[PDB]
RNA sequence: GCGCCGGAGCCUCGGUUGGCCUCGGAUAGCCGGUCCCCCGCCGGGGUCCGGUGCGGAGAGCCCUUCGUCCCGGGAAACGGGGCGGCCGGAAAGGGGGCCGCCCUCUCGCCCGUCACGCACCGCACGUUCGUGGGGAACCUGGCGCUAAACCAUUCGUAGACGAC
RNA sequence: GCCACUUUUGGUAAGCAGAACUGGCGCUGCGGGAUGAACCGAACGCCGGGUUAAGGCGCCCGAUGCCGACGCUCAUCAGACC
RNA sequence: GCGGUGCGCCGCGACCGGCUCCGGGACGGCUGGGAAGGCCCCGGCGGGGAAGGUGGCCCGGGGGCCCCGGGUGUUACAGCC
């Protein structure tokens, strides 16, 4: 069973395309591949969108399907996606790709030197774990 | 085109109980339990209502070679819910005009020899598929009660021995004879 | 230095273009469990296709004729062979660089298989479409070995299910001694949650 | 044009390589396949054939024109002296086929069956199984042995056991002796194991193997002819008398 | 005290279907796959580097015994960041599908 | 003509040279769709040449300019009437599509008129597109997008971007 | 005069320049936990709680190499390195895990204090797997082995000659 | 002498025989049409760089390893380029 | 020191010119003196229109006031032209 639908008023996240990377919100269904859409609060203007370049995901706020860029500003604004999808840990994981992208040369290197320390003492801890098991074991 | 949405739903009695492991189903109820696997299909199955009272399948963007499998599934859960609830009963008859035929059902519904079918010395022995039980009813005097859960079972048993009385080599539309499938029906009438 | 391809649920000739052109490029490409390989179309037209190659032969003597190689790995090599300029020393270095295997063999059950989603049947087919299993056709040909191989790979299934709840209770062990440690590597942590490594 | 009488093919082209055959005892291609309900049981023998003698029997069989009549037939003497149990052999299953596993030999050897691993039995040393014989009476070799036999009982299916004919009581020349093996075939693993290691080393008559009135099979290389033409090797028809070239 | 040389496999030589071009060397290199990441790239100084039998000099230490053909990365060939190449001796056809060094020092960042 | 890229709505217009036997001739115009100018003038001509007395020569072109799409933030029914020549015989046809440009519309018109029935853009004339309010539509394709709650899911996500990761040791998720 | 275990070099073939030690598998569905519930020789199902553009992520994980010198903090103390016994492998068999041992260490890791190490004067094949594969004699010991094949003769189950 | 677009005669027809216009082959390589006297592109001193034509871009085999667009299509004889 | 000529061999760099393939900024013209869209209905004042019909009302059922389905109708607690 599904649990994203597209409807009239769903965000969606952009794969790829000339708008990579920001949230639209469909508007209204053309084809059984293509949909106008619109994200007013975060600089898409009101255009087609094929299906295949849009993740649907799961914030929907509601407007009619014939309404303009004011309404749906007013609606995306009054539900505040801009902080749930900030909040969410879609985004969360996006922008920490979008920090190890950014990384430079130093602080890969200050990076290599605390994960080093940062699993070194993760490995003693299973291993005193592994033999207090053992020990409970026998 | 392809329709944007094609569902039915499947009301379920009180006394039975469906429910899913994804796509395959699985009915409980007072005769036995029956599944069936329909991971060749590519629909949605949605069991709603709380005291489980329907099954909605649908199919989301469909041709009409893929959308005619949307009630076919309909048709094989209600035929399931028949099966698991009343049972089914294929009762068929042996019909000849010279020699009788002679059924002895061995191993408990499970074996049928069939004998003197055209005066011939061959015995026949076909083995009901696991889950039907073959009998010789009382109150009618050649007659085969093939009862079961599921109407694959149930019919292809009855399929194998219409085909295993068979008159070959001869003119079927004068030599009318062999076991044919007469009664399709129900073992408890609700 | 060595791919090792696992061939379940990759398509046969849209599986051979990826290891040709790797192959000829250098790598060493071990496609193992063979007789998983899917074929699209369905399996009454690809054993008449495979009837059709067997009944191609040499006429005067079939000793000298095209080899029908039964078996689910060679019937794979043969169409990597297909694909590669074999009559010359770069493709014939190719094909001793390609290493093709039925089922997964004790030197590659204990590695980990890759997988090609640009050869894979559940991207590259309708699921309406019907496929073919390579193994079943061949079985199916004259293989004699699909009991045998199938045995052996329940067998092996197994043990990497022994070998993976080890492993299940290992990581479970490692996240509780992270959640008792985290007191004193919070500010190892953090330093990583930075640049986008832990959240 | 095509063919004006059809008419059959001479010979046969299943037996098709038609040349001396590497191999002077015949080989068994096919044991029986086992079932593990039977008891144990070798399913091959080996013995030679002497000659060709009639009998007499009276042939019981209802509905023949010789019903309770008596016939004379054709039948042939194989003497078969019992064969030498010498060592057991393990197979795995392989998904390349059937590979031998562990050969394990007898501690005494008889020098009939020694005779068959020297191309020359006179100017050898005769020092064959002298360093494997040692394996048998120190305990870390029988430990070895042990595990051995423990690694068969785990990992092999077939299990078919090395024996060799009798030569000093036939009235042949030779006296190098023929090895062979035989498939046991019968419970399982465990119980064909055991079986095969208690009758190690020891012999194995005739009627062990085979019951009277059993159909068997007989594998043997034919008798050779030599080199010989189309007619009297294929049977072709002889070309009439009047050709230039050999008839 | 590690590897300062991108790994690059020898493909071909630039060449039609039923010619081929001597004078330049197709590399593949190895993580760039587009012609977006190629541009980084252009013009390094690129080199197939082999062993033979008798020695030779080398500049900066010992007479060893490896040997070099240097040459530069002129440009990209085609969308699937395959570069082309250029060599001082055009490369000999053993070096089909082996490693050429594409160096950094060339640098433009 | 090829249909190469969107097709564009050109305005055309133009009339007979002025002769001494009446000093004006009337005005002719047309919607035509073309990639650029240059065929549109060209396939004016045609058309009228087709209707009219008239030629390259013996006439002049007036005013050849675009059309913009009047509002092309608001999704629209086209119908479209056509004229195109099979194998064996030509055809008249009424299509329907579901567009927010005219010109996408038309685009998309010769694209399934070239799909369904083979049918090459010099075959296919246009005679006639409106845009057309949703209960005149007739087409069920179109009509089944008319509702107001539409919802439906994208159920099965083929795996695009396939040689970017090429051998991996994920097999691909197609939920989505 | 040969094979195993325990040194410096010579000839030649070259390719390489960190490892990834593994569930099964679905794709209109998955992954991870809890077990409070129920059975089987820990496994499996149900309920529930988490994630699901996969983060328990191959867009990933592990290791990370300038060296030494003092002294200080965090981590370690149960750890590092080095001899006996227990098992774990057959599809083409695992250089793995475990109990102690006499030894020795606060050295290994992370932040700091202190300087030193041809700073070879801007310049290329540098940095590895490398005790690499194959071939010769120089070699010093110890535990071990002193065989068959072919011709020739013979047989005649075989045979053109070989072969058998 | 031969071939080819179109015109055209005889013959059912022909990789047949006979003409007209023009271009080719013969005398002519080269890229493409897998292969090839004539077809498509193009005519050539020996070379370096760039770019194209016709034809192409899963692999042989250079180039689609585009997150290419819209449809049609199931073949137990699929289809695939003057 | 100046001018010419060259380095035994292997290499590197610098700027200048020619020929090319790209990349990155920025400015302007024209058009229906661009078309739409943005902000000041829930742009201003009155007037209408229907639907891919929002409220509300009714009918039905899945529930625990929400959702779903159908009907009515014209801005209402959504909007469009
Ligand atoms: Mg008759
Ligand atoms: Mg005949
Ligand atoms: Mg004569
Ligand atoms: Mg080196
Ligand atoms: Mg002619
Ligand atoms: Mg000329
Ligand atoms: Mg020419
Ligand atoms: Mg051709
Ligand atoms: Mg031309
Ligand atoms: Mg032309
Ligand atoms: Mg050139
Ligand atoms: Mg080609």
């Amino acid at each position: 069973v599904f649990r994203r639908f597209v409807e009239v008023g769903r965000v969606a996240y952009v794969s790829f395309g000339p708008h990579a990377g920001k949230l639209v919100a469909i508007v209204d269904v053309i084809d059984q591949n293509r949909a106008l859409v619109d994200g007013p609060c975060t600089r898409v203007r009101r255009q087609a969108m094929p299906f295949k370049c849009m993740q649907l995901t799961d914030f929907i706020l509601k407007f009619p399907h014939s309404a303009r860029q004011k309404y749906v500003r007013k609606a995306w604004e009054k539900a505040d996606i801009n902080t749930k999808w900030a909040a969410t840990r879609w985004a969360k994981k996006i922008e920490a790709r979008e920090r190890k992208a950014k990384m430079t040369d130093f602080d890969r290197y200050k990076v290599m030197k605390a994960k080093k320390m940062r699993n070194r003492i993760i490995k003693n801890e299973v291993k005193k774990l592994q033999r207090a098991a053992l020990l409970k074991a026998s | 085109m392809k329709t944007i949405l094609s569902n039915q739903t499947v009301d379920i009695p009180e006394n039975v109980d469906i429910s899913l492991k994804g796509r395959t189903v699985i009915v409980k109820g007072p005769r036995g339990t029956l599944r069936r696997d329909f991971n060749h299909i590519n629909v949605e199955l949605s069991l709603l209502g709380k005291k489980k009272k329907r099954l909605r399948v649908d199919k989301w963007w469909g041709n009409r070679k893929e959308l005619a499998t949307v009630r076919t599934i309909c048709s094989h859960v209600q035929n399931m819910i028949k099966g698991v609830t009343l049972g089914f009963r294929y009762k068929m008859r042996s019909v000849y005009a010279h020699f009788p035929i002679n059924v002895v059902i061995q191993e408990n519904g499970s074996l049928v020899e069939i004998r003197n079918f055209l005066g011939e010395k061959y015995i026949r022995r076909v083995r009901m598929r696991p889950g039907v039980a073959c009998s010789v009813s009382q109150a009618q005097k050649d007659e085969l009660v093939l009862e079961g859960n599921d109407i694959e079972l149930v019919s292809n048993s009855a399929a194998l021995i219409q085909q295993a009385t068979t008159v070959k080599n001869k003119d079927i539309r004068k030599f009318l004879d062999g076991i044919y499938v007469s009664e399709k029906g129900t073992v408890q009438q609700a | 230095q060595v791919l090792v391809l696992d061939g379940r649920g990759h398509l046969l000739g849209r599986l051979a273009a990826i290891v040709a052109k790797q192959v000829l490029l250098g790598r060493k490409v071990v496609v193992v469990r063979c007789e998983g390989i899917n074929i699209s179309g369905n399996f009454y037209r690809n054993k008449l296709k495979y009837l059709a190659f067997l009944r191609k032969r040499m006429n005067t003597n079939p000793s000298r004729g095209p080899y029908h190689f039964r078996a689910p790995s060679r019937i794979f090599w043969r169409t990597v062979r297909g694909m590669l300029p074999h009559k010359t020393k770069r493709g014939q270095a190719a094909l001793d660089r390609l290493k093709v295997f039925d089922g997964i063999p004790p030197p590659y059950d204990k590695k980990k298989r890759m997988v090609v989603p640009a050869a894979l049947k559940v991207v590259r087919l309708k699921p309406t479409r019907k496929f073919a299993y390579l193994g079943r056709l061949a079985h199916e040909v004259g293989w004699k070995y699909q009991a045998v191989t199938a045995t052996l790979e329940e067998k092996r299934k197994e043990k990497a299910k022994i070998h993976y709840r080890k492993k299940k209770q290992l990581m479970r062990l490692r996240k509780q001694a992270e959640k008792n440690v985290e007191k004193k590597i919070s500010k190892f942590t953090d330093v990583l949650k930075t640049h986008g490594l832990l959240v | 044009s095509h063919r004006k009488f059809s008419a059959p093919r001479h010979g046969s082209l299943g037996f098709l390589p038609r040349k001396r055959s590497s191999r002077h005892r015949g080989k068994v291609k096919s044991f029986p396949k086992d079932d593990p309900s039977k008891p144990v049981h070798l399913t091959a023998f080996l013995g030679y054939k002497a000659g060709m003698t009639h009998i007499v029997r009276e042939v019981d069989r209802p509905g023949s024109k010789v019903n309770k009549k008596e016939v004379v037939e054709a039948v042939t003497i194989v003497e078969t002296p019992p064969m030498v149990v010498v060592g057991i052999v393990g197979y795995v299953e392989t998904p390349r086929g059937l590979r031998t596993f562990k050969t394990v030999f007898a501690e005494h050897i008889s020098d009939e069956c020694k005779r068959r691993f020297y191309k020359n039995w006179h100017k050898s040393k005769k020092k064959a199984f002298t360093k494997y014989c040692k394996k048998w009476q120190d305990d870390a070799g029988k430990r070895q042995l042990d595990k051995d036999f423990s690694s068969m009982k785990k990992y092999c299916q077939v299990i078919r056991v090395l024996a060799h004919t009798q030569m000093r009581l036939l009235p042949l020349r030779q006296k190098k002796a023929h090895l062979m093996e035989i498939q046991v075939n019968g419970g399982t693993v465990a119980e064909k194991l055991d079986w095969a290691r208690e009758r190690l080393e020891q012999q194995v008559p005739v009627s062990q193997v085979f019951g009277q009135d059993e159909m068997i099979d007989v594998i043997g290389v034919t008798k050779g002819k030599g080199y010989k033409g189309v007619t009297s090797r294929w049977h072709t028809k002889k070309l009439p008398r009047k050709t230039h070239r050999g008839l | 005290s590690g590897r300062l040389w991108c790994k690059a496999i020898f493909a071909g030589y630039k060449r039609g279907l039923r010619n081929q071009r001597e004078h330049t060397a197709l590399l593949k290199i190895e993580g760039v796959y587009a012609r977006d990441e190629t541009e980084f790239y252009l013009g390094k100084r690129c080199a197939y580097v082999y062993k033979a039998k008798n020695n030779t000099v080398t500049p900066g230490g010992k007479p060893n015994k490896t040997r070099v053909i240097w040459g530069k990365v002129t440009r990209a060939h085609g969308n699937s960041g395959m570069v082309r190449a250029k060599f001082r001796s055009n490369l000999p056809a053993k070096a089909i599908g082996h490693r050429i060094r594409v160096m950094l020092y060339p640098s433009r960042i | 003509m090829k249909a190469s890229g969107t097709l564009r709505e050109y305005k055309v217009v133009g009339r007979c040279l002025p002769t001494p036997k009446c000093r004006t001739p009337p005005l002719y115009r047309m919607r035509i769709f073309a990639p650029n100018h240059v065929v549109a003038k060209s396939r004016f001509w045609y058309f009228v040449s087709q209707l009219k007395k008239m030629k390259k020569s013996s006439g002049e072109i007036v005013y050849c300019g675009q059309v913009f799409e009047k509002s092309p933030l608001r999704v629209k029914n086209f119908g479209i009437w056509l004229r195109y020549d099979s194998r064996s015989g030509t055809h008249n046809m009424y299509r329907e599509y579901r567009d927010l440009t005219t010109a996408g519309a038309v685009t998309q018109c010769y694209r399934d008129m070239g799909a369904r029935h083979r049918a090459r853009a010099h075959s296919i004339q246009i005679m006639k597109v409106e845009e057309i309010a949703a209960s005149k539509c007739r087409r069920p394709a179109v009509k089944q997008f008319h509702d107001s709650k539409i919802k439906f899911p994208l159920p099965h996500r083929v795996l695009r971007r396939q040689h970017k990761p090429r051998f991996t040791t994920k097999r691909p998720n197609t939920f989505f």
